[PDB]
DNA sequence: CAGGATGTATTTGCATAACAAAGGCCTGGAGACTAGGGAGTAATCCCCTTGGCGGTTAAAACGCGGGGGACAGCGCGTACGTGCGTTTAAGCGGTGCTAGAGCTGTCTACGACCAATTGAGCGGCCTGCAG
DNA sequence: CTGCAGGCCGCTCAATTGGTCGTAGACAGCTCTAGCACCGCTTAAACGCACGTACGCGCTGTCCCCCGCGTTTTAACCGCCAAGGGGATTACTCCCTAGTCTCCAGGCCTTTGTTATGCAAATACATCCTG
């Protein structure tokens, strides 16, 4: 991470992308819990940061598969079904337009 | 050895357009109005980008030299 | 009024469906039973919907009522809400 | 509207395919994604707090969601992250 | 770098000067309302100085950073 | 030359499995919607963003269902489905 | 020192309908942990309802909606008469 | 419908058993909301005694169709299958020696 | 004199759909249940009601799916059980 | 200690396919069950012993079993 | 081979962005500041968890033969697939109407909160009877 | 006979009552979005038919893996005891997070007029299933 201190901002202190001030204010919100602490949304946006660059690589990777230098929502659903563990997290996710894996069974073949 | 031709003139034409205030779109207007080829400013655009084939750029730049 | 548009589900269109399963061959007493199937899968997406409108003493059916109404089935559409 | 994290979507992407781009509607399932994360954790945590009779949620029942919603190695990176990003902060 | 101004923002930088300070408490959303209407009932003529000067700046801007580019985000 | 049987089928099993649009006509989906929300309610709308909502959880249902009704077909040693086919799936599915 | 039970409650609960039926101490942590299954998620959605709604009151009505969504059929049903009652009733003279 | 609305104990008050006082407070905390209404623990309350009295009735059954005066927890599970709308309710629910269903397939017999 | 093969099979499920009692032994049961604990954590210590809570949940389990596993041998127009069954039941259930 | 995969003895085995309407068990059937049973177990004890280490503590509960066995989209009644 | 029919890669125009310039306004975030209740620490006691012990005996392991059912192979009938021509209504674009969604502001019946008052339920013990 | 059940005492703290206070939601009223109904025209998809054979069904026979007992071996279970480690309770102490207020930095709006920028169409190779 960074070899510095200084912060502007409270994602950029935790060195974060994430907006983690509002992963606080939205942590306080929906009736989780009475108190929320200060460390909690810096790992919570770590992590969400996280997951959402691991989907976004491997959807790239699926751009790059179908020769294309952009994602979309078949992408993003073939990442998803690649990465056993993210097909596990997401596995039940409907994606608009996502289509489904190319698989046809041998005894359905010549 | 094309490709560094085709770089150049398209250098010295953008250079040439400003210079003498025209617009992409005058370009493409006028190649008209000089050999019956009409272009559009978003080819004269792609050509100075360098964003053509090989060939587009080939058959337009004799055009473009002319222009100037 | 509308009546019997289950019958506006041609076969045609569950034959596309079952292709992209990876069905070859279908008999024809499918299409009947895949109808049965369809019809109380969307009856009961849509009765849940419409019960979060009512709740909420609207007339309009959202998209987000839908999303809702998937949500408690352990299902989600992504792009269409939260 | 509604709060969404299109901005910090685009961003996270280009950083790792910088020359890659992404079309609004996978933007949309992106923001769905990261809603239904959210919620998940903080849903988990919430459980936690109240199982053992507590009315604040920290970074530790976050890691415990965290372990508890993520499968395999997935998980450990989220928990590193997670471990990281606090210490980082308040080692200012 | 910034972009040059357009034929209208050359124009409109003058009249911004002369409708916000001699019509004072006017918002900058009024102006320039205002302004895209007056500048379409200007004639060729007194469009012209605005044209060129846009072109002139565009050209002296260009000399000044020849690798320019406009690139938006 | 026409294709002998199966041919079509995998190339239909391929290219419905590629593809990513709706494979059910909107304008009868749609009319199915209302009325089914008929019975619940009369004059109930629906945001034409739901009605696709609808149609895309309904697909998706379905072609689901339809592999696991192909697995079972396949387990019986059989490429053709069956009705019971697919009742054997929903029923180990619970519903 | 311990966790309220409905032990109590149920009991009566049976033996208005079943007066010389017994019931055994497993029995009842059987009910013990229906109750407050029930409860749980009937709490648990009136609290979505509220959240939908941007509110922060859960009332009579969220509850009303929240059985619905949980319950089938006809339970579901005198679930909400009985409910609509008591209510009803409870603010009345 | 009574024409007693003057009881002190809300559950009396209510015509219930059930300790409305009580799911008022259960209400109130968990974090389900920030604020609770007067109808809402009366209407779960009733809620609650209702679904429990269907239980035990047909629990009761279960225990006559064995010829016995008791309920025990295999009286319960009897009790929620056989009644097919209950049987959804807690058709994911274990019961501690519950048992299972007599059912026998056809094809399996002589 | 022995009773025919399929008789007494026929007969013990019988028996055992209307028992309650537990099938696997406890300490056995317990045992397992350690060692797999220990791949997480050595030292570790269980309440005796939380291994019985175990217990049932593993039982209840393990017997809904062989009621799947049964019907997908029915499926397959057959009796004997095969490690197949077992499996199409648990695709099928997105295990 | 080791090897407690085969203290699921056949009979366990069986009479629990009894249960479920099983007469004939193949020979086969015995492994796959156990490797299913193993997995089960995994899983909820791994989550009871999450919850456990949550809760900084060293032992256990019949509480911790039962959401473990919650978010598996189940519940057991009569032990909390 | 030798032809027909389908699928990728490689080029073109049509909307529709983002920037320039100015400055008043929005609002979200960060930075302090105090109050006081939540969580942490250490000390104390007593439950239950683990472990070992020896004996009884129900359950498990193993052998053996019998035969019921899985399995492969064969042949016959039909319902499914494949084109072809004709008919249908789905989809597109454009028009016009208004019912209901969404936002603002008023204000008031409701619930949170507190302190005082009260008895239905908790815990333990007595005591004898039903499954 | 174990575990269920009502009766008894004496608290005792959770529930009920009655007031204050502030605001979340009820309510009316205005704006104008997008949902609904409708018409005409084009044409891709659907309907119905005739024809052929790949697949499903039933029947036969082989043999081999599982079932049902009998005999022998194993360790699961029962009752019993003792040691002590960990969980629950209590008081006491600090300091973290809600709640309040202050102030700043950036973004928004707002108009024409370039420079791209991102795609739906066109067009030229490869690839494939019968002769």
């Amino acid at each position: 991470g960074k070899a510095r201190a200084k912060a502007k901002t409270r994602s950029s202190r935790a060195g974060l992308q994430f907006p983690v001030g509002r992963v606080h204010r939205l942590l306080r919100k929906g009736n989780y819990s009475e108190r929320v602490g200060a460390g909690a949304p810096v790992y919570l946006a770590a992590v969400l940061e996280y997951l959402t660059a691991e989907i976004l690589e491997l959807a790239g990777n699926a751009a790059r598969d179908n020769k294309k230098t952009r994602i979309i929502p078949r992408h993003l659903q073939l990442a998803i079904r690649n990465d056993e563990e993210l097909n596990k997290l997401l596995g039940r996710v409907t994606i608009a337009q996502g289509g489904v894996l190319p698989n046809i069974q041998a005894v359905l073949l010549p | 050895a094309l490709q560094k031709e085709l770089e150049q003139f398209a250098k010295l034409l953008k250079q040439k357009r400003i210079t003498l205030g025209y617009t992409q779109a005058d370009v493409g207007l006028t190649l008209g109005v000089l050999f019956g080829k009409v272009f559009s400013q978003t080819t004269i655009c792609r050509f100075e980008a360098l964003q053509l084939s090989f060939k587009n750029m080939c058959k337009l730049r004799p055009l473009l030299q002319k222009w100037v | 009024v509308l009546r019997d548009n289950i019958q506006g589900i041609t076969k045609p269109a569950i034959r596309r469906l079952a292709r992209r399963g990876g069905v070859k061959r279908i008999s024809g007493l499918i299409y009947e039973e895949t109808r049965g199937v369809l019809k109380v899968f969307l009856e009961n997406v849509i009765r849940d919907a419409v019960t979060y409108t009512e709740h909420a003493k609207r007339k309009t059916v959202t998209a987000m009522d839908v999303v809702y109404a998937l949500k408690r089935q352990g299902r989600t559409l992504y792009g269409f809400g939260g | 509207r509604k709060e969404s994290y299109s901005i910090y979507v685009y961003k996270v992407l280009k950083q790792v395919h910088p020359d890659t781009g992404i079309s609004s509607k996978a933007m949309g399932i992106m923001n769905s994604f990261v809603n239904d994360i959210f919620e998940r954790i903080a849903g988990e945590a919430s459980r936690l707090a109240h199982y053992n009779k507590r009315s604040t949620i920290t970074s530790r029942e976050i890691q415990t969601a965290v372990r508890l919603l993520l499968p395999g190695e997935l998980a450990k990176h989220a928990v590193s992250e997670g471990t990281k990003a606090v210490t980082k902060y308040t080692s200012a | 770098v910034k972009r040059p101004m357009n034929a209208f923002m050359v124009w409109s930088r003058g009249q911004r000067r002369k409708m916000a300070q001699e019509n004072p408490k006017m918002h900058n959303s009024e102006i320039s309302k205002r302004l895209g209407a007056e500048w379409k009932l200007l004639s060729e003529t007194e469009k012209r100085p605005f044209i060129d000067e846009a072109k002139r700046l565009r050209a002296l801007h260009m000399k000044e950073h020849p690798d320019y580019k406009y690139r938006p985000r | 030359h026409r294709y002998r049987p199966g041919t079509v089928a995998l190339r239909e099993i391929r290219r419905y499995q590629k593809s990513t649009e709706l494979l059910i006509r909107k304008l009868p989906f749609q009319r199915l919607v209302r009325e089914i929300a008929q019975d619940f309610k009369t004059d109930l709308r629906f945001q034409s963003s739901a009605v696709m909502a609808l149609q895309e959880a309904c697909e998706a249902y379905l072609v689901g269902l339809f592999e696991d009704t192909n697995l079972c077909a396949i387990h019986a040693k059989r490429v053709t489905i069956m009705p019971k086919d697919i009742q054997l799936a929903r029923r180990i599915r619970g519903e």
